[PDB]
C-alpha cells in the first residue's frame, strides 16, 4: 500500500527525531 | 620483397650476395557462430593449437584466436 | 615476487662489444669472459676470488628490501 | 618412490663408523647419503693412508678405483674437492 | 601416393636508425 | 558488465535530482553518521533508480558528484547488486522467484504462465514496455512459495490461473491485491491455525521480577 | 512443548495491530526504563543465563557476541547493526517480526545498544521488501514520537537513534562484514575476520551485527527472565525459535513452536503433515540451504536443535525446513541451489569465484546424466577444497549441499550416470 | 619488549607485535607461496594461495592476514597446506586461457611457477572455460584480460600509489572483470607498474610486446637518467640492443617502481 | 591449411635446442598477431635431436622426412625463415602423413 517515495520521505520526517550524528573527523576517508 | 619485407638495398653491401644466385588469414572467412564464446581447436585437436575459448560477444569486433589469425563473427 | 634468485652473490665482468654479424645478422661477441658469471655463497669469498686471480672488482652491498608493517585491519580505517 | 633397501643402508652406516674409528686422524665427515651411497670426507693428508688401508683391509677391501674427479666450488676457499670413488 | 642457390641472409630491418643532416644549408 | 556509448544511454542522457528528490537525496546524507556520506551512495543510487529505471551512465555520473565519490566507486556499486538496472526496465519488471522453495510448488509453470500471457520468453520484455520478466532468486516469503514480486509488491501462494488474472489487472487497470491470494492468513497453516489462539497475554504477564 | 503463555512473540500472522497502539496492548516496551536502569551488565547476565543462542544462520552465545564490544569505548561511538535481511533461501521467518511485531524489534534495539553502549542501530532489511520496511519505519517513527527511542529513551538517560538501511537484493550482503561494507557504501563484499567487528566494524566503530529474531527476543527475556527462556530446552540449543516448513507438506507455515522438538512432531503436530503422507520423504534440509539436506531414515530419529544436528552432520542454520517427495529430482533440486551461488558469491575469493562455478557445471552435467561415474567423487574433492579455504562462509555454505548428495544419495547419481550411457 | 616469540616450524622467531603469518615465515626465512600480497600494496586476501596451517588450529588462516599471535606454530610444508595449495591452483588454472606461448609473461609468471611448485600435476576441469573481452587501458598496457586472476593488485596500485581510483572490480561471480566500466584510458604516470604488479600477463607492455622471452634477456643493473630522482632500474638486453626497462628495488629513491617516461 | 604460417613465437624451440641453432627474434605483424621477423636454424650447429620438434605447442617446426640436402656452399645450410617455410610447403604433404601417424604416439 506504498509509493515508490514513501520510506525516503517516511525517513526525511524521521529527522525531525535525531541527535546531530558524529564525525571520524577527516574531509573524506 | 620477403615477408617483413627484407630489402638488402642498391647500396647495401650485403646485396652483393644475390649476384648470379637468386633470393592469407585476412582471406579466411569470418566464422560466425551462435555461442557468446567459442572454441578454436586450430582444427584437428591434438593436431591444431592449444584449445583457447574466444569471446564472441561484441559483434563490434570479431574475436581472433592469437593462434590461428581467423576472425569468428558473432 | 619469488625471491630465490636473490640469495647468493655474483660477481660478473664487464659488458663488451656485441656487433651484428654480416651474412645472418646474428650478434657476435669477441670478448671471451662474456657469459661467465660466477656464483659466490658469501662477499668475503668472492672478493677474494677477484684479489687472487687479479681482477679488479667494485662490491656493491646487499640492499634487502626494509621490514615494512602491514595488517587488514589499518586500512579499514574510515579516519585514515 | 625408488625401492630404498634399509638393510643396506645400515650396513653401510656400520661400517662408515667402522672406519671412522680405525682413522679417526684424518677422517672430517662421513655420511650415508639418503641414496644408500657412503662418502667418507678426509684430509688432504689422508689420501695415502685413507686410500690404503680400503685397498688392503679384510673387513673393506676396494680394489679397483671408479673415478677421480675435482668439483671445483669458486666460493670455497679450498677451490678443488677432489673426489675418488671406489668399488 | 596412387643460380639458384639459396642465398641466406638477415630478414629484419635496419633496427637503429641514425639522424639524417638536415639538406637545407645553414 | 561493460557500457558502451549510446545515443539512448551515454552521459549526455539528461539526469538531475528532481527539487523534491535532491531534497530526499540529503534526508539519505544525515541518517547516516556525520563525515560520512559515501555510505550513502546506494540508498541515493536508488531514488535515481525511483527517479529513472534506466538509471544511465549519465545518472551514476551524477550520483557520484551528488555524493562526491570517486565515479568508479559509484559504478562499482550499480554493477553488484541486481536491485539496481542499468538498462532500461518494462513497467512492471516482474520477477519470479525460481528457486527451491518455489521450485518445489512449481514456481516455473507460474513462469510458463506469465511467458504465455506475457508472450515472451524469460529475461525479455513485451514490446508494450510495461512488462519485463526475469527469473530471480530467493525474495523472501517462501511459506508462500509460488511467488511473484512486481515491484515490491511481492504477491504469494499464487496458482498459475491466478498470475494470469494479476497480469489482466495490470495488463489494463488497476493493480492487483497486493499480497497472497490464498486462504491462509498470512503465513498460518494453510487450514486456519493452531498456534496463538489465546488471547494476548497483558503487559506485565509473568514479569520476571524486577 | 510450548503454551500461548510461554511465547516470545506472541503477533505471529498478524490478526492483531502492528502498531504502538496494539503493541502496547500486547505488552511491549514494559518498564524499559528500568530495564536499562538494571544497567549492561544485568542485562548480559540475563542473555548469557538465557543461553539464547544466536537465531542467525550461525548459533554464537549471545551473550558472549553481545559482551565482547561491552569492552571500554576507546573514543569510537558503538554501533548495533540488525540484519533483516532475509537471503536464506526458505526463511521467511524475520520477515514476519518486522511486518507483524515491528515495535518488539525496536525495543530489542534499544535493549541492544544499552547492552553495548551504541549510539544507534542500522537495520539492514533486504531492498527486496520495500513494503516491510515502510511499515517498520513507521512504527519507529511512532516510537519516537512516544519517546521510546531518541534522546533520553523513555525517560532514561540513554540516547539512541535507529535507522533502516536499503539492501540491494544481494544474499552476501547478508555476512556480517559485508553487511558492514554495504552500510559503508563499498562494495558488498565480506571483509576478513581477523580484525573481529568488535573491535573494528561499520564504518569503522566498534559494531555488532545480530539476526533480527536474537535482537527481538532480547527484551522479552529480559523481563521475563533468564530462567523462563533457560528451561524451554536443552544445554546450549535452549529457547524458542521460528521454525519454517516450506514445501511437500500439507500447510507450509512459520510455526514458532519451542526448540528442540522432535523433526517429526514440528512438521506433525503444525504443518498438516508430509504431503502424500511421511514415507513420501527423499530427504529433509533443516536449515536452509546452506545446510545438508537429510534423507528420512536419519530425520524422524533426529531432532531440530544445534546440539542434534551437528551430531547429524547437517546445521540448524535459520531453521528453514524444506522438503523434498520422493516426486523431486534431487540431482537437479541441489544443482539449483548450486546456481543459487554462482549468481550470487561476491567472487572476492577464487576458491568459491571458480570453485562454485566448477561445481555448477558439473552438478548440470549431473542432472543430465552426461558426466561419468567416476566424476562424482570428483565433486566430493572439488567440494572440501571450498569448504576449508573460503573466505566467508558462503563458500562453506556451497560444499555443504553438495556433500549431503554424494553422501546419502550416491545411488540415484550413478542411476542417472547409467541412464545416459545406456541409450548413447 | 615486544617481541612475540613465534615458532615457524619450531625456529621460535621472536617477531614485533602485528606481525602477520607470512611476515613471520619470511623472518625465520621462509616465503609462503602469494598471489595478492604485495609489500607496498595493501592486504587483500582475494586469491588465498597462502593458506597456511598454524598447528593445533581447526582451519588454516590466510598468511598474509593473520597477526601472528604467541605460541602459534606455522607449519608450512605440512601435508595439509599442501592440499590448500593442490586445490587453490587447481582453481586459478581451471577458469585460465592456456596462451603461455602467447603470454609474454612466459617465464615471468607467478602462477606458472607457483603452479610447477605448489600445485598439481594434472587437470580435472572438465568443463568448459570462460573469455572476458579485451579493452583499451591506453597505449602502454596491453590488457589482454581473459589473464585476470582477480587478484585487485590494480586496484590497488592504481588507488594506493597512484592516486588514480580508475580501476575497479564490475560485477560478482565468476565474470568479476576487473576493467574501467566505461572504456576512459589509465593515463597516469606510474601507469606502467601496472605492468610489473600484475603476476599474470593479462595486461603487460604494448610496446614490449612480443619482442623477446624473459630467460634469453640479459640483465644489467644501471641508473635513470630521464629524471632527477634517479631512480634505480635493470636495463634487459638481448644480443646488443635493450629490450626493456623495469625498476630494480632502492629502498630510498625508487621503491620497485619507475616513471612511464624512463620505461 | 588457412595459409597462416603456425609459428607464434613463442621461442621455446630456441629455449630447448642443445645446439643454439635457432636463432628467434619476432615483433607484432600489423595484423596484431605475434609472428617471428626472423627465424635462423643454422643446420651445420643443428644436431637433429628432433626436440623442437618436441618442444612446439603448435608444431609449427616440425622434423621433415628428406634427409639429402647436402650443399656445395657453407653458407647454403644456414637457413633462415623463407628457406624453412619453402621447405615446409614442399614436403608438407609428406610431413602431414607422418605427423598423422605419430600423434597418437606422442
Ligand atoms: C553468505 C552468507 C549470507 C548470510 N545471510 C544472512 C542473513 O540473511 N541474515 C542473517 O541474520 N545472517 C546471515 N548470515 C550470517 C551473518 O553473517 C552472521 O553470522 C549472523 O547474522 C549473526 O547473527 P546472530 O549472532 O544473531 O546469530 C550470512 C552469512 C553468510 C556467509
Ligand atoms: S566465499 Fe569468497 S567469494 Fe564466496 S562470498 Fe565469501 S568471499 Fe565472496
Ligand atoms: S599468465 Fe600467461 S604465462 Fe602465466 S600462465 Fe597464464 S598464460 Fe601461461
Ligand atoms: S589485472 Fe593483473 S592485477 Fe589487476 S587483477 Fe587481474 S590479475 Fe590482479
Ligand atoms: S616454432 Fe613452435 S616453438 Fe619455435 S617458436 Fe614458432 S611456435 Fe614456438
Ligand atoms: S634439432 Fe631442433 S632442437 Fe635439436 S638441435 Fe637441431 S634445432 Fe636445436
Ligand atoms: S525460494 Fe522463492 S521465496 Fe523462498
Ligand atoms: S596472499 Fe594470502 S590471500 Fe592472497
Amino acid at each position: 500500500d506504498y509509493n515508490t517515495y514513501t520510506f525516503l520521505d517516511l525517513n526525511l520526517d524521521l529527522s525531525k527525531f535525531r541527535l546531530p550524528q558524529p564525525s571520524s573527523g577527516r574531509e573524506s576517508p | 620483397i620477403t615477408h617483413t619485407g627484407q630489402v638488402y638495398d642498391e647500396k647495401d653491401y650485403r646485396r652483393v650476395r644475390f649476384v648470379d644466385r637468386q633470393k592469407l588469414i585476412a582471406q579466411q572467412p569470418v566464422n560466425e557462430v551462435e555461442h557468446r564464446i567459442i572454441a578454436c581447436d586450430g582444427g584437428g585437436g591434438a593436431l591444431g593449437h592449444p584449445k583457447v575459448y574466444i569471446n564472441l560477444d561484441k559483434e563490434t569486433k570479431t574475436g581472433t584466436c592469437g593462434y590461428c589469425g581467423l576472425q569468428f563473427k558473432q | 615476487s619469488g625471491v630465490n634468485n636473490t640469495k647468493k652473490w655474483k660477481m660478473e665482468f664487464d659488458t663488451r662489444e656485441r656487433w651484428e654479424n654480416p651474412l645472418m645478422g646474428w650478434a657476435s661477441t669477441a670478448d671471451p669472459l662474456s657469459n661467465m658469471v660466477l656464483t659466490f655463497s658469501a662477499k668475503e669469498d668472492a672478493i677474494a676470488f677477484a684479489e687472487k686471480n687479479g681482477w679488479s672488482y667494485d662490491v656493491e652491498e646487499k640492499k634487502v628490501p626494509k621490514p615494512k608493517s602491514k595488517s587488514y585491519g589499518a586500512n579499514f580505517s574510515w579516519n585514515k | 618412490v625408488r625401492p630404498r633397501s634399509d638393510v643396506t643402508h645400515k650396513q653401510l652406516s656400520a661400517f662408515g663408523e667402522y672406519v671412522a674409528e680405525i682413522l679417526p686422524k684424518y677422517v672430517q665427515q662421513v655420511q650415508v647419503s639418503c641414496l644408500d651411497e657412503l662418502e667418507i670426507c678426509i684430509h688432504p693428508d689422508g689420501v695415502i693412508p685413507t686410500l690404503t688401508f680400503l685397498r688392503d683391509h679384510t673387513n673393506a677391501q676396494f680394489k679397483s678405483l671408479a673415478d677421480l674427479t675435482a668439483v671445483d666450488v669458486p666460493t670455497r676457499q679450498n677451490r678443488f674437492e677432489i673426489v675418488y670413488n671406489l668399488l | 601416393p596412387t643460380p639458384e642457390q639459396y642465398v641466406p641472409y638477415s630478414t629484419t630491418r635496419k633496427k637503429i636508425h641514425e639522424w639524417v643532416p638536415p639538406s637545407t644549408p645553414y | 558488465f561493460v557500457h558502451r556509448d549510446t545515443p539512448e544511454n551515454n552521459p549526455d542522457t539528461p539526469f538531475d535530482f528532481t527539487p523534491e528528490n535532491y531534497k530526499r537525496i540529503e534526508a539519505i546524507v544525515k541518517n547516516y553518521p556525520e563525515g560520512h556520506q559515501a555510505a550513502a551512495v546506494l540508498p541515493v543510487l536508488d531514488l535515481a533508480q525511483r527517479q529513472n529505471g534506466w538509471l544511465p551512465i549519465s545518472a551514476m555520473n551524477k550520483v557520484a558528484e551528488v555524493l562526491q565519490v570517486p565515479p568508479m566507486r559509484v559504478y562499482e556499486v550499480a554493477t553488484f547488486y541486481t536491485m539496481y538496472n542499468r538498462k532500461p526496465v518494462g513497467k512492471y519488471h516482474i520477477q519470479v522467484c525460481t528457486t527451491t522453495p518455489c521450485m518445489l510448488r512449481d514456481s516455473d509453470s507460474i513462469l510458463e504462465t506469465l511467458q504465455r500471457k506475457l508472450g515472451i520468453k524469460v529475461g525479455e520484455t513485451t514490446p508494450d514496455k510495461l512488462f519485463t520478466l526475469i527469473e530471480v532468486e530467493c525474495l523472501g516469503a517462501c511459506v508462500n512459495a509460488p511467488m511473484v514480486q512486481i515491484n515490491d509488491n511481492y504477491y504469494e501462494d499464487l496458482t498459475p490461473k491466478d498470475i494470469e488474472e494479476i497480469i489482466d489487472e495490470l495488463k489494463a487497470g488497476k493493480v492487483p491485491k497486493p499480497g497472497p491470494r490464498s486462504g491462509r492468513f498470512c503465513c498460518e497453516p494453510a487450514g486456519g491455525l493452531t498456534s496463538l489462539t489465546e488471547p494476548p497475554k497483558g503487559p506485565g504477564f509473568g514479569v520476571q521480577a524486577g | 512443548s510450548l503454551k500461548d503463555e510461554d511465547r516470545i512473540f506472541t503477533n505471529l500472522y498478524g490478526r492483531h495491530d502492528w502498531r504502538l497502539k496494539g503493541a502496547l496492548r500486547r505488552g511491549d516496551w514494559y518498564k524499559t526504563k528500568e530495564i536499562l536502569l538494571k544497567g549492561p551488565d544485568w542485562i548480559l547476565g540475563e542473555m548469557k543465563t538465557s543461553g539464547l543462542r544466536g537465531r542467525g544462520g550461525a548459533g554464537f552465545p549471545t551473550g558472549l557476541k553481545w559482551s565482547f564490544m561491552n569492552k571500554p569505548s576507546d573514543g569510537r561511538p558503538k554501533y548495533l547493526v540488525v540484519n533483516a535481511d532475509e537471503g536464506e533461501p526458505g526463511t521467511c521467518k524475520d520477515r514476519e517480526i518486522m511486518r507483524h511485531d515491528p515495535h518488539k524489534l525496536v525495543e530489542g534495539c534499544l535493549v541492544g545498544g544499552r547492552a553495548m553502549g551504541a549510539r544507534a542501530a542500522y537495520i539492514y532489511i533486504r531492498g527486496e521488501f520495500y513494503n516491510e520496511a515502510s511499515n517498520l519505519q513507521v512504527a519507529i517513527r511512532e516510537a519516537y514520537e512516544a519517546g521510546l527511542i531518541g534522546k533520553n529513551a523513555c525517560g532514561s538517560d540513554y540516547d539512541f537513534d535507529v535507522f533502516v538501511v536499503r539492501g540491494a537484493g544481494a544474499y552476501i550482503c547478508g555476512e556480517e562484514t559485508a553487511l558492514i561494507e554495504s552500510i559503508e557504501g563499498k562494495q558488498g563484499k565480506p571483509r576478513l575476520k581477523p580484525p573481529f567487528p568488535a573491535d573494528v566494524g561499520v564504518f569503522g566503530c566498534p559494531t555488532t551485527v545480530a539476526n533480527v529474531e536474537t535482537v527481538a527476543v532480547s527484551p522479552t527475556i529480559c523481563r521475563r527472565g533468564g530462567t523462563w527462556f533457560a528451561g524451554f530446552g536443552r544445554e546450549r540449543n535452549s529457547g524458542t525459535k521460528l521454525f519454517n516448513i516450506s514445501g511437500h507438506v500439507n500447510h507450509p507455515c512459520t510455526v514458532e513452536e519451542e526448540m528442540s522438538v522432535p523433526l517429526k512432531e514440528l512438521i506433525e503436530k503444525h504443518a498438516g503433515g508430509v504431503t502424500g503422507g511421511w514415507d513420501n520423504l527423499l530427504a529433509v534440509i533443516p536449515g536452509g540451504s546452506s545446510t545438508p539436506l537429510i534423507p528420512k531414515s536419519v530425520c524422524e530419529t533426529v531432532l531440530m536443535d544445534f546440539d542434534a544436528l551437528v551430531q547429524a552432520q547437517t546445521g540448524l542454520g535459520t531453521a528453514a525446513v524444506i522438503v523434498m517427495d520422493r516426486s523431486t529430482d534431487i540431482v537437479k533440486a541441489i544443482a539449483r541451489l548450486i546456481e543459487f551461488y554462482k549468481h550470487e558469491s561476491c567472487g572476492q575469493c577464487t576458491p568459491c569465484r571458480e570453485g562454485v562455478d566448477w561445481m555448477n557445471k558439473v552438478m548440470a552435467r549431473f542432472v543430465k546424466g552426461d558426466a561419468r561415474p567416476a566424476e562424482i567423487d570428483s565433486l566430493w574433492e572439488i567440494s572440501k577444497q571450498i569448504e576449508g579455504h573460503t573466505i566467508c562462509a558462503l563458500g562453506d555454505g556451497a560444499a555443504w549441499p553438495v556433500q549431503g548428495l554424494i553422501r546419502h544419495f550416491r545411488p540415484e547419481l550413478e542411476d542417472r550416470m547409467q541412464r545416459f550411457a545406456q541409450q548413447h | 619488549s615486544n617481541l612475540i616469540e613465534v615458532f615457524v616450524d619450531g625456529q621460535s622467531v621472536m617477531v614485533e607485535p602485528g606481525t602477520t603469518v607470512l611476515q613471520a615465515c619470511e623472518k625465520v626465512g621462509m616465503q609462503i607461496p602469494r598471489f595478492c600480497y604485495h609489500e607496498r600494496l595493501s592486504v587483500a586476501g582475494n586469491c588465498r594461495m597462502c593458506l597456511v596451517e598454524i598447528e593445533k588450529a581447526p582451519k588454516v588462516v590466510a598468511a598474509c592476514a593473520m597477526p601472528v599471535m604467541k605460541g602459534w606454530n606455522i607449519l608450512t610444508n605440512s601435508e595439509k597446506s599442501k592440499k590448500a595449495r593442490e586445490g587453490v591452483m587447481e582453481f586459478l588454472l581451471a577458469n585460465h586461457p592456456l596462451d603461455c606461448p602467447i603470454c609474454d609473461q612466459g617465464g615471468e609468471c607467478d602462477l606458472q611457477d607457483q603452479s610447477m611448485m605448489f600445485g598439481s600435476d594434472r587437470s580435472r576441469f572438465l568443463e568448459g572455460k570462460r573469455a572476458v573481452e579485451d579493452k583499451n587501458i591506453g597505449p602502454l598496457v596491453k590488457t589482454i584480460m581473459t589473464r585476470c586472476i582477480q587478484c585487485t593488485r590494480c586496484i590497488r596500485f592504481a588507488s594506493e600509489i597512484a592516486g588514480v581510483d580508475d580501476l575497479g572490480t564490475t560485477g560478482r561471480g565468476n565474470d568479476m572483470q576487473v576493467g574501467t566500466y566505461i572504456e576512459k584510458m589509465f593515463m597516469s604516470e606510474l601507469s606502467g607498474n601496472v605492468i610489473d604488479i600484475c603476476p599474470v600477463g593479462a595486461l603487460t607492455s604494448k610496446p614490449y610486446a612480443f619482442t623477446a622471452r624473459p630467460w634469453e634477456t640479459r640483465k644489467t643493473e644501471s641508473i635513470d637518467v630521464m629524471d632527477a630522482v634517479g631512480s634505480n632500474i635493470v636495463v634487459s638486453t638481448r644480443t646488443g640492443e635493450v629490450m626493456r626497462i623495469l625498476p630494480r628495488m632502492h629502498e630510498d629513491i625508487n621503491e620497485e617502481w619507475i616513471s612511464d617516461k624512463t620505461r | 591449411p588457412s595459409g597462416e604460417e603456425r609459428c607464434i613465437a613463442c621461442k621455446l624451440c630456441e629455449a630447448i635446442c642443445p645446439a643454439q641453432a635457432i636463432t628467434i627474434e619476432a615483433e607484432p605483424r600489423a595484423d596484431g598477431s605475434r609472428r617471428t621477423t626472423r627465424y635462423d636454424i643454422d643446420m651445420t650447429k643443428c644436431i637433429y635431436c628432433g626436440f623442437c620438434q618436441e618442444a612446439c605447442p603448435v608444431d609449427a617446426i616440425v622434423e621433415g622426412p628428406n634427409f639429402e640436402f647436402s650443399t656445395e656452399t657453407h653458407e647454403e645450410l644456414l637457413y633462415n625463415k623463407e628457406k624453412l617455410l619453402n621447405n615446409g610447403d614442399k614436403w608438407e604433404a609428406e610431413i602431414a602423413a607422418n605427423i598423422q601417424a605419430d600423434y597418437l604416439y606422442r
